[PDB]
């Protein structure tokens, strides 16, 4: 029994407790690539918003400023981050702009079947945001009418329009020829008509296996038009643009 | 089992 | 200040090559003395900015095979060429002058696509700038596929014509001195990456106990090519890869380091850990960064390897303790330009440096000491050189160091470790021969 | 000066090592054994209940031998692990 | 450097030696006292 | 009318720093403590509790003085730590006093007891 | 430009809660041919974390040949630590828009920046006790070793 | 010790000096300094923090040997050391690279317990002082020190209910409590918690 | 809602006790029972810890 104890201990150590979480074996090294990109090609005084799980690593490997990290001493701040990550992109833009954020970093394992990506944590982010702000963020709106948590063409219209969804699944149906992608973590199929566009953020970096995706908040319009209307203006050319009629605007102040 | 979400 | 006009130029032919990431210039000059006094000196004209950006400067005779004494002097600036034997008051001389600068043309459209071709805008004086009048001149541009002019002048003579991969200019037949007024702006096509090492810290460690020489290089690389409009889209990069577009692109995907013959124990890391995409082939070390280096991006990394000491260090003939080392100054990628080089050589603890020399002029030299893994004493002798504008394959010289290392200093290192251990043992004995009982 | 030094360097014999690197691992493994033996004996002498004037003498000689050996084997082992001195 | 299988064999050998020597020590302590 | 006009001034409102007791009451309590310590010493001396009978003599005397010096010494060190001396200088002085002080104190206790 | 009220720059000694500081900025106007000192009475400086902790109107202090200089008469940093923004947003309809920002960390008090124990009258009773105890302890040790049973 | 970083929790910052257990970093820095200046071995700090835990696994093994020798005998202590050397429940959080608070804590814990046992059955004041000093070390190194703060009293309490009070118990427990309690309040992250 | 989300603060299933201690898991209760039949103060410490 003693000898068998030695053998069992050695096997358990070699198999389960001898792997770092920053490099994955297969090597898949997408964390250190995006962290070194942030460290090399971003201003030194730059604030990176992300979920708290990846706080320390950023501050330890990208050497940039964060908003939350693993030492979760203030929970309202974490709730603010998760509410920005669970709202429409306009609300998220206003929140993240108030906190002087430059970059957003998301984790997506739908291509290699990672499993510990951000979509899996979405429901938690949502629960915390719901706790602080019950009447703005509702967990029941991220399920389908039958109670399923889907991301395919049957996903709820609130899940479709969240920031995390459009920042994870952008350009993903076009990676596959024909336009039918398969999320290897969820075994659901994504169509190029499922993901709506982003009008307030711009993709600046995607790792080689698509694990880490870094977006940058775009600067506001000089004229004062909403970024949504600049986006619509770009995505639309019609001969008969509209009728003469008149704006319903209010009194000039 | 680490100090991370699940 | 202007050098006296002791010479006149029969003919002037200037050819500029733009093939690489640096500008190379060859001047074919025929000169004859116009004064009766014999003069052994000739002076070369350079603008302040060009002077600062000059890397390499040499000259020779169109007939001989050896080089003359050509030194830069330190607002037109001047280089001086010295003649071995003086000239007759009226006699012909045929010189060939070569220079390599650290400058290159900036991208004319600053932002282009991931697959679009790149064009660079380069501005140089059009008529020969010299302090000695010239009665014949010509200009040629080689190295690229297409040449155009930015805002050309009305005068037909001040214009050029195209050949195959060439662009000849006006064959003017009387130019006064100091006639650097009209400035030419050329636009050419260069579809390769423009590599720029902003800082290199090259460290060479010599060890007599192991008989090895170890090289550690820290690069800080940048790409001066056109920036990417619309930002980086990994999807577009993958669609370019799988389309098998191996066309010459202006972003760095893989670097090829040329190492000394017989290297072993290669490694490639950066500030965040160890990079696994590196592959060694005979004399060559291929390296793939974590992310492709597009126009405007940075990448700081580190390479290292080991070699046998018997290839760089020889023993003097008068005594078995005087050594002469010849160490290469650059071992890097093929087409690269350097802006600051700090080259450090580490000699063993008891070594005393006796003689030093460099094949190219350096900006500084210094000697100090630095402690290491078993340097209980003062430590390794660190000899540091500082160089400014260096080019990959034109600075191929070797630094020569002559030092002394007696057998006493060779054997003194295990002796020092032994004294440390013996002191610890005496301390243990002392601690076990006195009682603290009450 | 460059010329003369170049001529010297290019008209001299190469460097010959004192002991080849390939041999040093064996020398280290042997010297470690010798060091262990001698030092462990001098610890026995420390435990000895004999006089002080003789314990000092034996300990000092044994340590003066074990330390020489240990230094030599430290050099050899460091060179053999890839950390050149 | 050392490989993975080599480090596994080294760890297993160290364990086996340690257990055998603790068993011998216990047998001598229990028998002779 | 927002986004356009002038906004009123804002000034921070600071908290209150803790109040300190008047000096005479503290002085009275310090006098009480001083009287108490004088009481302790005189009580010891008046009773035969402390009679200074077993005073060391001969060679043991010097050991005694070394013990006394080590004891007072550490106290002095702590006092200088209380005045502003660093912690590293404190550890170094403590080591320098504690090696020979320990030797002398152990010898005294082993030879007088 | 902001600095300590005495005159010490931020880099010589970083800021700290309840410190005294001064802020100053100059304004000039273009009239087509010259740069002339701009005179305005409604420019405001703000010290914000996410909300304005301070909002102060600037007063003119010292005219130059081309620039009028406004200052915030010395004020006191809040007793809250964190990363603050010193901001001047001159946004008035009819003129150009001006924005000056500076993000600076305001630190907490260090351990050696509090008042010492001998300076608070309350601690006087507590130091005396400790001091007396230690003296009595020394006497006890001596009297213990020099007495016979 | 007075570190305030403005690169975490951006608008708020974090007072890192008084919200952190500085024992692990202090021990790593001391080992780094001692290797660099007293042995002449300038090892990279990253390598020191990477190999911190494999170095202290052996000290944990020795402390388990001593504690078990205090329980039954030396053969049982050797068995316990062999067990704790390679058991996976401890290796899971002390693998080379794991630089968390436990990498040292499980060591100090054991040492503390050892001394406490030697203090409880002999009545020594010196062993109780050593137990209190290593308890201070553990309070400064890891947040689960509270376990010990509740285990040593319980023990004593049980010995009172079983009718096994002795003067050695008074000596040991009173010395430990006084010294360790006055010493555990000097860590700024703990503060006045031992009394409130 | 936050302490509930971290994977390190969750209950344990039975296999994880055998995975982390091969056969020490059924010698541990027997060793506690054997420390009870010879009750010393040190043993009481071990029992409470257990
Ligand atoms: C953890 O993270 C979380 C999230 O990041 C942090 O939570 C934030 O904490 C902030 C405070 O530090 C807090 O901001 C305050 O909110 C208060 C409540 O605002 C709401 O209610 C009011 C109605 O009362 C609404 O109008 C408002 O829109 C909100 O809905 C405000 O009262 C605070 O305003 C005061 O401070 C700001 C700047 O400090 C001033 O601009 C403002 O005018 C107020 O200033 C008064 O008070 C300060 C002292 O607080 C005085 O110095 C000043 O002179 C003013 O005093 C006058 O007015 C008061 C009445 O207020 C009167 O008594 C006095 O006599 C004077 O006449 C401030 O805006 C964030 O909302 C909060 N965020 C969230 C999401 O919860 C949390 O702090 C972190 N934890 C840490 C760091 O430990
Ligand atoms: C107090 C009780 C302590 C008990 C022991 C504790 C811990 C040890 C247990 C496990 C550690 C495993 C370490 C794995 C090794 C990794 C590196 C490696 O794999 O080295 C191997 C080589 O090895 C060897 O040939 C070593 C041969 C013998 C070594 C000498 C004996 C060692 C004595 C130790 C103490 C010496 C001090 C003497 C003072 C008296 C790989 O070399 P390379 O190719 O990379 O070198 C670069 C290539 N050249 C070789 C050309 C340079
Ligand atoms: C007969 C022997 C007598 C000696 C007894 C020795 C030790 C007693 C045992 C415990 C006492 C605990 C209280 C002392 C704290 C001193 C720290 C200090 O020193 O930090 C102080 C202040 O920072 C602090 O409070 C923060 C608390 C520090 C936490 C402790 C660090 C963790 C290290 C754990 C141990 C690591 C082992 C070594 C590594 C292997 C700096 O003081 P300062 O340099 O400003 O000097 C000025 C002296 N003013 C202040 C009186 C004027
Ligand atoms: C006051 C307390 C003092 C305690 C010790 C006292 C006396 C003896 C002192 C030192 C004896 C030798 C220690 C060597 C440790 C450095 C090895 C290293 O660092 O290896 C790491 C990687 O691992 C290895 O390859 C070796 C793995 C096996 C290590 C076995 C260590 C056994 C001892 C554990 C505790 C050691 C002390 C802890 C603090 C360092 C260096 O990897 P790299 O990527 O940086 O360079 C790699 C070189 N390229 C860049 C050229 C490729
Ligand atoms: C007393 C203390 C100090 C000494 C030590 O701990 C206890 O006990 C040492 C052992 O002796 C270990 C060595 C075993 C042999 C093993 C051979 C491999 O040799 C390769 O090279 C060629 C060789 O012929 C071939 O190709 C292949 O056999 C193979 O690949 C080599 O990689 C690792 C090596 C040398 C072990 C390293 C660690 C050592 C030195 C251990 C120390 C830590
Ligand atoms: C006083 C001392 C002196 C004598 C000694 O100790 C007491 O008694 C010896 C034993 O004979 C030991 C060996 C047993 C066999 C065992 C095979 C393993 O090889 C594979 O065994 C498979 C099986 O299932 C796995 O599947 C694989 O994983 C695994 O690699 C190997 O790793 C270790 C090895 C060789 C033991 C090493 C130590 C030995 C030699 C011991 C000596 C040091
Ligand atoms: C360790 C035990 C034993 C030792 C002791 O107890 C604890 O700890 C001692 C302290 O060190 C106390 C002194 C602190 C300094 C303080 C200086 C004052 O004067 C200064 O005041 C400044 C501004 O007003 C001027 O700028 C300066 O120039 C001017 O010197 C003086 O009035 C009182 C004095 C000396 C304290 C007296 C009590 C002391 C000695 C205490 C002892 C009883
Ligand atoms: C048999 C007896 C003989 C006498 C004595 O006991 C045993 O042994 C003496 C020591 O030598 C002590 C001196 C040490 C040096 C120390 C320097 C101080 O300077 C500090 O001044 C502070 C502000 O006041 C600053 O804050 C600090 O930074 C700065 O270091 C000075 O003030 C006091 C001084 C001289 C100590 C006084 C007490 C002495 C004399 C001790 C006696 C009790
Ligand atoms: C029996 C034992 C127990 C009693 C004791 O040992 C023997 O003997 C005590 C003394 O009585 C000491 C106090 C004296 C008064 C002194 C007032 C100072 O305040 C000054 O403050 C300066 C700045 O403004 C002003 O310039 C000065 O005018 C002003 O006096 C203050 O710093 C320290 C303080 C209170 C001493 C504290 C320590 C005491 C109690 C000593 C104990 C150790
Ligand atoms: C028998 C048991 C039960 C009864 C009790 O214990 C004994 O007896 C009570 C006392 O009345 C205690 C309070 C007094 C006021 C004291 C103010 C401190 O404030 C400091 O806070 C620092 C920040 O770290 C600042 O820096 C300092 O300036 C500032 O003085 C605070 O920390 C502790 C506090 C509240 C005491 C502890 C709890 C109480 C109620 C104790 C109970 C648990
Ligand atoms: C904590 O939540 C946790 C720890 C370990 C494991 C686990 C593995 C983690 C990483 C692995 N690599 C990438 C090498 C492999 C793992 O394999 C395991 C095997 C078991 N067995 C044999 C039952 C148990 C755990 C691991 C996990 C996890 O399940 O992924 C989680
Ligand atoms: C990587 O190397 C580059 C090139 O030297 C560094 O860029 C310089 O950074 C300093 C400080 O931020 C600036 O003052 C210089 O202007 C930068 N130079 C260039 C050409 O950009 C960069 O800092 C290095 N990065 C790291 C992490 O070491
Ligand atoms: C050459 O030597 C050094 C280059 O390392 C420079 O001078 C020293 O620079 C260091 C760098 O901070 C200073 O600390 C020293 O004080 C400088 N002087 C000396 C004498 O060391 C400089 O580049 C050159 N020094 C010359 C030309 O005197
Ligand atoms: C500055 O001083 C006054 C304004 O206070 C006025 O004369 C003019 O603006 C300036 N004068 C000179 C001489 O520059
Ligand atoms: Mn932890």
């Amino acid at each position: 029994y003693l000898y068998l104890f030695v053998f069992h201990s050695t096997w358990v150590t070699r198999t389960a407790y001898s792997s770092p979480s920053v490099v994955l074996p297969s090597l898949i090294d997408d964390f250190r690539e995006a962290y070194y990109w942030l460290r090399m090609n971003s201003d030194e005084d730059s604030k990176v918003a992300a979920w708290w799980d990846y706080g320390y690593q950023i501050g330890g490997m990208a050497d940039r400023t964060t908003l939350v990290d693993n030492n979760t001493w203030n929970n309202t701040h974490i709730a603010i981050v998760g509410k920005a990550m669970a709202s429409p992109e306009e609300k998220s833009y206003e929140i993240l702009k108030e906190h002087d954020v430059d970059y957003v970093l998301v984790i997506f394992g739908g291509l290699i079947g990672f499993g510990g990506d951000d979509i899996n944590k979405f429901l938690w982010m949502i629960r915390i945001s719901e706790g602080i702000w019950p009447e703005e963020i509702k967990e029941r709106d991220f399920y389908t009418a039958e109670g399923e948590y889907r991301v395919d063409a049957r996903a709820s219209e609130t899940m479709r329009n969240s920031l995390l969804y459009k920042m994870s699944y952008k350009d993903f149906p076009q990676l596959f020829n024909g336009g039918q992608a398969t999320d290897r973590v969820r075994q659901q199929m994504i169509t190029p008509l499922d993901v709506p566009p982003l009008d307030y953020f711009d993709e600046v970096f995607t790792s080689e296996n698509w694990m880490v995706r870094i977006y940058q908040l775009k600067k506001d319009d000089a004229q004062g038009r909403t970024l949504r209307d600049v986006g619509e203006l770009t995505r639309s050319s019609t001969k008969t643009r509209r009728s003469i009629k008149r704006p319903e605007l209010g009194l000039r102040v | 089992y680490a100090n991370a979400t699940s | 200040y202007e050098p006296p006009a002791t010479w006149e130029n029969v003919d002037y032919k200037r050819t500029i090559d733009v093939s690489n990431a640096y500008i190379s210039e060859t001047i074919e000059i025929t000169i004859k003395n116009i004064a009766s006094e014999p003069a052994t000196e000739y002076f070369t004209a350079f603008e302040s900015g060009i002077f600062s950006k000059v890397s390499f400067f040499s000259a020779y005779f169109t007939n001989e095979a050896t080089f003359l004494n050509s030194q830069l002097l330190a607002e037109i600036r001047y280089g001086i060429i010295q003649f071995p034997n003086a000239i007759s008051p009226q006699e012909e001389v045929s010189l060939v002058i070569k220079s390599f600068y650290n400058t290159v043309g900036i991208p004319y459209p600053e932002h282009v696509g991931m697959s679009e071709e790149q064009h660079l805008l380069w501005e140089t004086n059009r008529l020969p700038l010299s302090a000695y009048d010239t009665k014949k001149a010509s200009f040629t541009l080689i190295g690229s596929s297409s040449f155009e002019e930015y805002h050309p002048p009305n005068d037909e003579s001040l214009l050029g014509k195209a050949n195959g991969n060439s662009f000849e200019f006006g064959p003017w037949e009387d130019i006064p001195r100091f006639s650097s007024n009209e400035t030419l702006a050329i636009v050419y096509s260069h579809n390769a990456p423009l590599n720029q090492v902003v800082n290199l810290r090259r460290d060479i460690w010599l060890s007599h106990w192991a008989s090895t020489i170890q090289f550690e290089e820290y690069y800080e690389l940048t790409n001066k090519a056109a920036k990417l409009s619309k930002g980086f889209s990994r999807l577009e990069l993958m669609k370019q890869i799988q389309t098998q577009n191996m066309r010459q692109t202006h972003f760095v995907t893989v670097l090829d380091m040329l190492l000394p013959e017989g290297a072993t124990d290669h490694y490639f890391t950066d500030l965040v850990g160890l990079v696994s995409t590196s592959h060694a082939e005979r004399d060559h070390f291929f390296i793939r960064p974590r992310f492709p280096i597009f126009g405007g991006w940075n990448y700081n990394f580190t390479v290292g390897w080991t070699n046998k000491l018997s290839d760089f260090l020889h023993v003097s003939s008068g005594s078995d303790e005087k050594f002469v080392a010849s160490i290469p100054i650059l071992n890097g990628p093929p087409d690269t330009v350097y802006d600051n080089v700090e080259l450090s050589v580490f000699l063993p603890e008891g070594a005393e440096i006796f003689d030093i020399d460099s094949p190219v002029p350096f900006t500084n030299v210094s000697i100090e000491t630095q402690k290491s893994y078993f340097d209980l004493n003062k430590g390794h002798v660190k000899l540091t050189f500082s160089y400014r504008n260096l080019i990959s394959q034109v600075a191929n010289g070797q630094v020569l160091i002559k030092y002394d290392y007696p057998k006493s200093s060779f054997f003194k290192k295990p002796l020092s470790i032994a004294c440390y251990i013996f002191t610890a043992l005496m301390g243990v004995f002392v601690l076990k021969t006195l009682n603290m009982n009450v | 000066t460059y010329e003369q030094l170049y001529k010297e360097f290019h008209s001299s014999k190469s460097f010959q090592p004192f002991i080849h690197l390939d041999t040093q691992p064996k020398f280290a493994i042997c010297g470690l054994i010798v060091t262990l033996a001698v030092l462990s004996s001098a610890l026995f002498a420390v435990g000895s209940k004999s006089s002080y004037i003789k314990k000092l003498f034996f300990y000092t000689i044994l340590s003066v031998i074990g330390s020489l050996f240990a230094g030599l084997t430290t050099v050899f082992a460091s060179n053999s692990f890839g950390v050149y001195v | 450097m050392i490989s993975d299988e080599q480090l596994n064999s080294l760890a297993i050998t160290f364990g086996i030696v340690m257990m055998t020597l603790i068993v011998i020590y216990h047998a001598v302590d229990s028998t002779m006292s | 009318v927002d986004k356009f006009g002038i906004k009123p001034e804002i000034h921070h409102i600071f908290h209150a720093e803790p109040k300190r007791v008047a000096k005479p009451i503290a002085v009275i309590f310090v006098l009480i403590i001083f009287i108490t310590i004088l009481s302790l010493i005189v009580t010891w001396l008046n009773s035969c509790a402390a009679a200074f009978n077993n005073i060391p003599t001969g060679v043991t005397a010097v050991y005694f003085l070394g013990f006394i010096a080590t004891i007072v010494g550490f106290e002095v060190i702590f006092a200088r730590y209380y005045l502003g001396t660093s912690i590293f200088e404190t550890l170094f002085s403590s080591l320098y006093l504690g090696a020979p002080g320990l030797l002398t104190s152990t010898k005294f206790l082993r030879s007088f007891g | 430009v902001h600095s300590h009220a005495d005159g010490t720059s931020y880099d010589e000694e970083p800021y700290k809660i309840k410190d005294k500081v001064i802020y100053s900025v100059g304004f000039s106007e273009w009239n087509g041919e010259e740069w002339l000192p701009h005179i305005a009475d409604d420019i405001q400086f703000e010290l914000r974390q996410v909300d304005p902790y301070y909002r102060l109107t600037l007063s003119p202090s010292g005219n130059d040949s081309e620039t009028q200089y406004y200052t915030t008469g010395e004020f006191i940093l809040p007793d809250r630590h964190g990363v603050f923004t010193f901001l001047t947003d001159y946004r008035k309809i009819g003129l150009s828009f001006t924005t000056d920002k500076d993000v600076k960390a305001i630190r907490h008090l260090a351990n050696d920046e509090y008042p010492r124990s001998w300076e608070i009258s309350n601690s006087w009773v507590y130091i005396s006790a400790i001091c007396g105890v230690i003296v009595a302890w020394i006497f006890f040790v001596v009297s213990f070793v020099t007495t016979s049973s | 010790l007075n570190w305030f970083d403005d690169r975490t929790w951006y608008p708020l910052g974090r007072v890192t000096g008084g919200t952190l257990y500085p024992g692990l970093m202090t021990t790593s820095a001391f080992i780094w300094h001692a290797l660099r200046n007293w042995l002449g071995l300038p090892i990279d700090i990253r390598n020191v923090c990477v190999l911190f835990a494999p170095l202290f696994s052996g000290v944990t093994a020795w402390a388990t040997y001593e504690f078990t020798k205090e329980i039954k005998d030396a053969s049982a202590g050797l068995l316990a050391a062999g067990f704790i050397a390679i058991v996976p429940g401890y290796i899971s959080r002390s693998v080379a690279g794991s630089y968390d608070n436990e990498a040292i804590a499980i060591t100090l814990l054991m040492v503390t317990f050892m001394f406490w046992i030697k203090a409880q059955k002999t009545g020594s004041i010196m062993h109780a002082t050593c137990a209190a000093l290593f308890y201070f070390y553990m309070v400064s190194a890891w947040g689960g020190y509270v376990f010990i703060t509740n285990l040593i009293p319980l023990h004593v309490f049980l010995l009172i209910l079983m009718g096994r009070y002795s003067s050695k118990l008074y000596s040991a427990y009173t010395t430990w409590y006084a010294i360790g309690t006055v010493a555990s309040m000097q860590i700024p992250f703990v503060g006045f918690l031992p009394i409130r | 809602p936050i302490i509930a989300s971290v994977s390190e603060h969750q209950p344990v299933s039975w296999p994880a006790f055998f995975f982390d201690t091969h056969f020490l898991i059924w010698l541990f209760p027997a060793g506690v029972f054997l420390l009870f039949l010879d009750l010393k103060d040190e043993h009481v410490f071990v029992i409470a810890y257990s």
